[PDB]
């Protein structure tokens, strides 16, 4: 089931967020990205290893 | 030879069913739901009253 | 929307922040007044409009539009 | 369509030269038409090694088969060789009906 | 696929007389159709076939629903 | 256009000497004054001229899909006439199979 | 028109002026409601009560249902002669001058429409369906462009 | 839906000023069709592009086509277009200026042969520019036999793919040139606003192809790739492996029936199934993006009405390059004035882009099969009223006002009076002996032409024939006029009332209901006839027997036919009761 | 030989119309990190933003407080409520919320994040109850 | 909504014109509202109609039935119009101060005026003659006797001068013909039609009251 | 295009924990109420974090589990 472009437009017109966050990240492919902040490239981070 | 049909253009076997089959149309389809992010399973939400 | 085959999506917020926001920011009471026309969106429709007219009219074909106490109570 | 619009007359370059006549030959003209075309009723095989039996449409619907009838073709091939002397050799063969 | 056992609207047992009604309607129709072919009966502009008396004789009451479902239901064996 | 007399070809105009000098690709020249002083032509009300509907107006009485009116023909005294309405000015023309035409047409 | 008495003003051809005159002549008067309300008991008529209280429908709906549909207008103009040169349908002669040949429907919905009247009504309804269908797509295009310009 | 073949389609406004496309099919539905495109460019050039199996996508100057067939004189070439080089006129002047300008316009591709007056050089140039195998343009010129071979191949190709419907031999080159000049004349007539462009939505110039025609179109391309090409490759491999003199009539047979029959891997059946399943859309055969001309859909068995309506569905043609994404998009989805009686005016999709895209045959509408054109051609050529094309010239046609006669789009002669010929052959069709009842006899009153159509894909419906006493009425009018002119007090007594009516009677209605009377009997008896959308433009139809009865004595409304009102709806539309009492959109 | 799954070649047509020198130092090329900012808090008497919480700000405060009470739960509220949302709402209404609202007025090129810090416990609350 | 040219408002034509910032030449429903520069005579409907019909754009091409350019000077003649020398000499006699100048060249247009359009648009021959003469510097224009009834036409022969020719001569002559045809006989450029509408406006009267005026 | 990476995966997204059904009228519901079928109510779940203030309220949900409504599915 898809929350398309127009659903996001409606949610951001209500100024919601935290529901765009929940649905689009927690209930979707939301992940964690690591950036070196010195070069801006995707970095490699692992806590366990 | 001229009589031979082995090297005949097979695109010519499909006779033109419309007048301007070669003119290029750059505009978008006025009836295509392309900028409308609506799921194909709820297409009856657009049905006339 | 109308009830002739229309389908609607429903999702229940499960996280605390989303629930707070749903009950504080996105409740339909905030959309009673249109953002487009600056006027009300909801009201009586079809049977409710005709019913309001029939209830508030002075006379019926049967005489004065009145009800006894039992039927007045039944309205509520 | 098969008997009139699909006549072939194509001349191909000779690609072999390991013989005196092979060096003499520089092209062969392939020329064939189709003489008999007939489409039969849909058939099927039960044993995988038996006679073809009539395939009823319900069986084709159930098994995902194709309600298709065999096409039998009969052709007449004319092969003409060309040499660098102005002569030509003609080998005329008649193809028996085949599916 | 058959005339329903009971009327769909009120539950009156119209299926008690369904077979008798079907047979009697066939016999009655045979006496009203003239030279028109059986499949052309719904096209004959001169036909006036009334089943009111037949249904009344069956004991079915003058109910819109019951008579409707009795006279309009399609029988599967007549088309298959 | 001017057709070359030797080879049946069209010849260019090439106004040089104060008049038209018709030059052909085969080198022939015809001079040709008087008759060919018209270089360009354009009629601006085409689609509404007389010869656009000449065949149609001639065939209008015999066309069974044309409107008829209860008016007497002055020539053969038929009680009906074929009624035509051509052009953006809605020119009404009454025609008959006897050849009568309502003045205009 | 037949006597050559229709003189268009400066700015219109005789065809355009004639079409405008015909469109003005074939509009229903205000007194078309008089027969409708003479047949209607407003304190009892459900259709009139829905229309008059604003619950559903309008005056044109009641007029079309009871009195007559009237002139079928497509893009402010009458039915164009597209069947042939000067013909609107196979049912009408070439260069017909009657209003019925150009989409004027004289019958109400309750009275029933004839075949040419039904064809003109089907043309109008198909126009409505086409506009409804392509409204979604055009609104989608414009809405996406506006959103991305203003977001 | 398919545009009518052997028909000029013109398109004016919506650097090319105008386009005229003519698809020529020599015979029945299964013959190869050659498409010629005539373009007037803003540069002044009139270019003819012939798209066929042999070659395509090559715009030749128009006069070069006339020159290749021996017509090299410019005056004779132009005379083919204007029909009279010594008539002042008004269309002739305009056409002559355009043609003179177009002759001198310089073409980039045909520059060397533009001024060439020898047809052999032009044929050689076209052969070099057209033949796939001539990749060395200079080596073959030394060999005279090579030049002769190229010339003969090009001449055969031109005789086969240039207007094949007017003939496919070398005897009809001049007739083909006359027809091409006529096509250019019609295009230039449209150009000067004498004519409007072809109505893309009208069914007068439309055909419906289903099953046989579409399957044949798919089968040609599938066969040429799954049978001819494998056999060619197998024979090439056999000749390259085995010496030609070593074949003993056994190598040939096995190579034939094993090259395509061992490594099939694509199959005629599988390719036909793919064509049937893919539907009317662009597809790829041998990595070539060709358009599948088969309109198909899954048989959705929602009910029996759904199946029947699916079998009676007429689909608009789909093309990738343009697909008509302009104002034409909502023009093609409208109910056209040519629909009534053939295409259901109510049936359509109510939602999506498919609104008006899928059409439905009306209840009485039928699809004509290809009739016997040869018998009617023999009858017309043997008709003394028709002068054969070989015996008449353009001067005679234009000076004597002769009317061109066409059968299946082929110009076969000219007649003195088009209306009389059309009426006589309509009467013969009514008799039904020498003219088949399903043939179209169309009379174009604007240009005085008679067109006979017997091709497949014609929509047809039966219409009851209305007959009148207009001849007796006119004779009575003449008698009353004579009485008035002689000075009679009651001259009006000679006038008789006008009578128009059908011969259909309630007894025949009962006989139809009794099964003793069929539509074939009614057609044979002359009570009703079959009318095509192109012939329907020659008809004035009363929409009902009530309308006919109302105008029974109206001499100003002389109907040719009467219609049964329910014939304008399809099967699904007729399910709705009292549909004429409902808003038509609700009927959809 | 017949392939059905075509890819529909895609075309873009409207072109965009946007309107010593040594190899590279370690300064011009690089330094993607962006210089750190200092927090310039506007004095309370120089603040120009509203002293009333917006519905966005109040909603965010309640959501943050309730999410924190989900993992924590040491509360200063008097009355006991059975949901973190109600507890956070009452904390905002009772002016006991332990959060602050920072409104970033401007980020200067020199590296200053000019902000206004607002205390929700001295602000107007627009929410319902 | 109207779909005809000059008032194309069907579909999203107007909203796409607005949102795409389409230029003036790309607009299909362009309109303008003009107020008379006299507050006390805005009440006269006849004056408003006069002004509206006065500013309506009429070009020479609107009033041409057909035109023919000729390689003939004057102080020879295409045979189809050899009868033109009668009204030509009549024009010479009736216009003593309009004799042909001594720079007359070979090129010249002969245009047939459409009398139906002239009648319907209230276009007079003198209006054409003065809107082309005091407009075009290198020209010599001649008209027939305007008395023409139905059957004999009004003919305008415009004779060129080498001052214009001062590229192929024939092509520049055709371009001059095109320039002459597109000249504005009457009206203001870009105005295809001009109707008269009743305007509702408010004005403050002498008592300080705001009154809604419908006239 | 619409099915491309940007419009289909970035500007919109497929999500979990969501339901779709036909809508019908119910005049006994308030304007700010929606009628939810129970089978959908046992499919979509609300994440409540157990603390001291809600343990007593959440205990009946834990006890009901997956056998009775209102219950719970995961902890
Ligand atoms: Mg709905
Ligand atoms: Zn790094
Ligand atoms: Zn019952
Ligand atoms: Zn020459
Ligand atoms: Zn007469």
């Amino acid at each position: 089931l898809r929350l398309g472009e127009m659903e996001h437009w409606v949610l951001t017109a209500q100024g919601a967020m935290q529901t765009i966050i929940e649905k689009s990240h927690d209930d979707s492919d939301g992940c964690i990205s690591y950036i070196c902040r010195n070069c801006g490239e995707p970095a490699i981070y692992n806590a366990s290893h | 030879s001229g009589e031979d049909s082995s090297m005949d253009d097979i695109s010519a076997y499909s006779s033109p069913g419309l007048f301007g089959e070669d003119i290029i149309d750059r505009l978008d389809d006025p009836f295509s739901i392309e900028d409308v992010d609506i799921s194909l399973d709820v297409l009856d939400n657009l049905a006339p009253q | 929307a109308d009830f002739d085959g229309d389908q609607m999506n429903l999702w229940v917020p499960w996280s605390v922040m989303s629930r707070v926001e749903a009950e504080l920011l996105c409740s339909v009471r905030n959309w009673f007044i249109s953002t487009k026309s600056s006027g009300p969106v909801n009201g009586q429709v079809q049977d409710s409009t005709v019913g309001s007219f029939l209830l508030t009219r002075t006379n019926t074909p049967m005489g004065k539009n009145v009800m006894n106490k039992l039927h007045a109570m039944g309205l509520f | 369509i098969v008997k009139q619009m699909f006549n072939v007359d194509i001349t191909y370059k000779d690609q072999r030269d390991h013989t005196e006549i092979d060096k003499l030959r520089e092209s062969v003209q392939i020329q064939f038409n189709f003489t008999d075309v007939n489409i039969e009723r849909p058939q099927h095989r039960n044993y995988s090694q038996g006679n073809k039996i009539n395939l009823l449409p319900n069986k084709a619907r159930l098994c995902g088969l194709s309600y298709s009838g065999p096409v039998n073709l009969a052709a007449e091939v004319i092969l003409t060789a060309h040499y660098s002397n102005g002569r030509q050799e003609v080998k005329r063969a008649s193809i028996p009906p085949f599916q | 696929m058959l005339i329903p056992v009971v009327c769909f609207t009120c539950g009156f047992p119209i299926g008690t007389y369904a077979a008798i009604f079907d047979k009697a309607r066939t016999e009655y129709i045979k006496t009203k159709m003239g030279g028109t072919l059986p499949q052309n009966i719904p096209l004959d502009a001169s036909l006036q076939i009334e089943l009111k008396d037949l249904i009344t004789a069956l004991g079915i009451p003058m109910r819109v629903c019951c008579r409707t479902h009795l006279i309009t239901t399609l029988d599967y064996r007549k088309y298959y | 256009m001017k057709i070359c007399k030797a080879c049946s070809s069209c010849m260019v105009r090439t106004y040089v000497d104060g008049n038209i000098i018709f030059r052909c690709s085969c080198g022939e020249s015809v001079q040709g004054d008087s008759q060919n002083l018209l270089v360009s032509s354009k009629v601006y009300h085409t689609g509404e001229m007389e010869d656009k509907y000449k065949i149609f107006i001639k065939n209008a009485p015999f066309d069974p899909t044309n409107c008829q009116i209860k008016k007497d023909c002055p020539n053969c005294h038929l009680d009906y006439l074929t009624q035509i309405c051509i052009g953006s000015q809605k020119i009404i023309i009454l025609v008959c199979r006897c050849g009568y035409m309502s003045n205009r047409g | 028109l037949l006597h050559g008495d229709i003189m268009p003003p400066i700015g219109l051809t005789t065809h355009d002026f004639y079409e405008k005159l015909q469109l003005n002549a074939l509009k229903f008067p205000d007194r078309i409601l008089k027969p409708i309300m003479n047949s209607i008991n407003p304190e009892t008529n459900g259709l009139f009560q829905m229309v008059a209280t604003g619950a559903k429908g309008s005056n044109p709906n009641m007029i079309h249902i009871m009195a007559g549909i009237g002139q079928i207008e497509i893009n402010t103009q009458r039915i164009q002669p597209q069947f042939s040169f000067g013909r609107t349908l196979v049912y009408y002669p070439r260069f017909a001058l009657e209003a019925q040949a150009y989409g004027f429907i004289c019958n109400s919905y309750i009275a029933g429409l004839t075949s040419p009247e039904f064809i003109f009504g089907e043309m109008n309804g198909r126009f409505d369906l086409i506009n409804k269908a392509l409204s979604t797509s055009s609104t989608g295009y414009a809405n996406r462009k506006a959103i991305f310009g203003l977001q | 839906e398919n545009i009518r073949f052997n028909t000029l389609h013109i398109h004016y406004h919506t650097n090319e000023i105008i386009r005229g496309e003519f698809i020529s099919q020599p015979g029945g539905a299964f013959e190869n069709s050659s498409q010629i495109i005539i373009r007037y460019m803003t540069t002044g050039a009139i270019t003819i592009e012939i798209n066929s199996t042999k070659f395509s996508k090559l715009r030749i100057p128009w006069y070069l086509i006339f020159r290749m067939f021996g017509m090299t004189g410019d005056d004779s070439i132009i005379e083919q277009v204007v029909f009279d080089l010594e008539s002042n006129s008004l269309v002739n002047t305009f056409m002559i200026e355009i043609l003179e300008k177009s002759i001198h316009v310089l073409d980039p591709i045909f520059q060397p042969v533009q001024h060439e007056l020898n047809r052999e050089k032009i044929i050689q140039f076209l052969s070099e520019k057209v033949s796939k195998f001539v990749s060395n343009p200079s080596a073959y010129k030394s060999d005279e036999n090579a030049v002769q071979y190229l010339n003969e191949r090009q001449l055969t190709i031109l005789d086969k793919i240039l207007l094949p419907h007017m003939g496919q031999t070398a005897d009809t080159r001049v007739r083909k040139l006359r027809f091409l000049g006529l096509l250019i004349h019609k295009i230039l007539l449209v150009i000067m606003n004498v004519f409007p462009p072809t109505d893309r939505d009208s069914y007068r110039t439309k055909r419906v192809h289903g099953s046989g025609v579409s399957l044949a179109k798919a089968f040609k391309a599938i066969f040429n790739t799954s049978v001819i090409a494998p056999i060619i490759n197998g024979f090439k491999e056999l000749l390259k492996q085995t010496a030609f003199e070593e074949l003993t009539q056994r190598n040939i047979i096995e190579a034939f029936s094993a090259a395509l029959s061992k490594n099939t891997a694509s199959d005629l059946n599988r390719s036909m199934e793919q064509s049937i399943i893919s539907g009317n859309k662009t597809i790829m055969v041998r990595q070539r993006p060709i358009v599948n001309r088969v309109s198909t859909q899954s048989l959705e068995r929602k009910n029996l009405l759904n199946t029947i309506s699916a079998l009676r569905t007429v689909n608009t043609h789909n093309t990738t390059n343009a697909s008509k994404q302009t104002e034409r998009a909502d023009m093609m989805r409208r109910v056209h004035a040519s629909y009534p009686g053939y295409i259901c005016v109510a049936q359509s999709a109510d939602t999506g882009e498919k609104v008006g895209m899928s059409k439905q045959l009306a209840i009485t509408a039928n699809v004509c099969t290809a009739g016997e054109v040869l018998s009617l051609k023999q009858r017309l050529l043997s008709d003394p009223a028709i002068q054969q094309l070989a015996d008449v010239s353009n001067k005679d046609i234009v000076r004597k006002g002769l009317a061109r006669v066409f059968i299946n789009g082929e110009w076969i002669g000219c007649c003195t009076n088009a209306f009389e010929l059309a009426q006589r052959y309509r009467m013969l069709r009514r008799e039904g002996k020498v003219v088949h009842p399903h043939t179209t006899i169309y009379w174009d009153s604007m240009v005085d032409e008679v067109e006979f159509w017997l091709d497949v894909g014609r929509l047809t419906r039966p219409l009851l024939i209305v007959d009148n006493n207009i001849e007796k009425y006119n004779q009575a009018c003449y008698k009353a006029a004579e009485a008035r002119k002689k000075g009679d007090k009651d001259w009006e007594k000679h006038k008789i009332p006008f009578i128009q009516n059908t011969r259909f009677t309630p007894q025949m209605a009962k006989d139809i209901l009794a099964g003793t009377l069929t539509l074939e009997d009614l057609v044979a008896q002359g009570i009703c006839e079959f009318i095509t959308p192109e012939e329907a433009e020659n008809c004035l139809v009363a929409f009902s027997i009530i309308e006919l009865r109302k105008h029974k004595h109206d001499v100003t409304r002389r109907f040719t036919h009467v219609d049964v009102p329910q014939a304008i709806l399809g099967l699904a539309a007729l399910v709705s009761p009292y549909a004429n009492c409902t808003q038509p959109a609700r009927v959809t | 030989l017949i392939m059905d799954d075509l890819v529909e070649e895609y075309v873009e047509t409207e072109e965009e119309n946007l309107v010593e020198i040594v190899e590279s130092p370690s300064i011009c090329e690089g330094f993607v990190q962006a210089s750190s900012q200092t927090l310039v808090i506007i004095p309370d008497n120089e603040r120009i933003t509203s002293n009333v919480l917006t519905t966005f700000e109040a909603t965010r405060l309640v959501a943050v407080r309730a999410q924190q009470l989900a993992i924590n739960g040491s509360t200063m509220l008097k009355k006991k409520y059975s949901s973190p949302i109600d507890i956070a709402k009452q904390e905002l209404f009772n002016r006991k919320i332990p959060l602050l609202v920072m409104r970033c007025i401007k980020v200067t090129p020199e590296g200053q994040k000019i902000v206004e810090i607002w205390n929700p416990r001295e602000m107007g609350i627009p929410l319902l109850d | 909504r109207s779909v005809a040219g000059g008032t194309n408002k069907s579909g999203i034509v107007r909203p796409q014109e607005i949102f795409s910032a389409k230029p003036v030449e790309a607009e299909q429903s362009s309109e303008m509202l003009l107020r008379l520069k006299n507050p006390e005579v805005e009440t006269n409907k006849t004056y408003a109609q006069e002004i509206a019909n006065s500013i309506e754009l009429i070009t020479f091409e609107r009033l041409i039935l057909q035109w023919h350019l000729l390689y003939e000077t004057y102080s020879v003649m295409y045979p189809d119009f050899a009868s033109d020398v009668e009204w030509m000499t009549d024009f010479l006699e009736n216009h003593p101060l309009l004799q042909p100048p001594e720079d007359i060249a070979n090129w010249c247009i002969r245009l047939e005026l459409n009398k139906t359009t002239m009648i319907l648009k209230s276009i007079s021959l003198e209006s054409i003659i003065n809107s082309l003469r005091a407009k075009h510097p290198n020209t010599y224009i001649m008209h027939s006797v305007e008395n023409t009834a139905s059957g004999i036409p009004i003919i305008i022969r415009i004779y060129l001068r080498e001052s214009a020719f001062r590229a192929t001569d024939e092509k520049i002559a055709v371009n001059v013909v095109d320039k002459l045809l597109n000249s504005t006989i009457r009206g203001i450029p870009g105005i295809k039609n001009a109707n008269v509408v009743k305007l509702m406006r408010h004005r403050v009267d002498a008592q300080g009251k705001l009154v809604r005026l419908d006239n | 295009r619409k099915e491309g990476r940007i419009r289909k995966s970035l500007l919109g997204s497929q999500v979990w924990s969501i339901s779709r059904s036909t809508i019908c009228g119910n005049s006994d519901l308030h304007l700010d109420e929606v009628g939810y079928p129970i089978s959908f109510a046992r499919t979509l779940q609300v994440a409540e974090t157990v603390q001291h203030y809600n343990i007593n309220r959440l205990m009946p949900y834990f006890l009901n589990g997956k056998r009775q409504y209102p219950g719970c599915s995961r902890v």
